[PDB]
């Protein structure tokens, strides 16, 4: 599963283009959900931070 | 006036699979094995097979 990073700049030009439509994701294929989970180790659980007067 | 907010979007519309893949989520289904999707606990009630796709 291919991950891409996009630039501003190319060797192209663009005007007045489409404006390319999509729709419908599904609930099989793509999942959105959120909280978000999250994964750490076991002691990082209990730590605390002490302030002073 | 504190008028909370929510996200409004049908969830039994965003289940069926598409068209072109209609196919594979329905007969193809015998490569994978199920195991965790279908939901079965048993009680000694007795007796309760409360078995779920």
């Amino acid at each position: 599963r291919i991950k891409h990073s996009l630039t501003v700049t190319g060797a192209t030009e663009h005007d007045t283009v489409a404006d390319i439509v999509l729709g419908q994701t599904g609930e099989d294929v793509i999942t959105i959900s959120m909280v978000e989970p999250m994964s750490i180790a076991v002691e990082d659980m209990y730590g605390y931070v002490l302030d002073t007067p | 006036m504190w008028h909370y907010t929510s996200i409004n979007n049908d969830t039994r519309v965003a289940l069926d699979p598409k068209p072109n893949q209609i196919r594979t989520i329905t007969k193809p289904n015998t490569v994978p094995q199920l195991g965790t999707d279908y939901l079965y606990t048993f009680n000694s009630q007795r007796r309760s097979h409360t078995l779920r796709l």
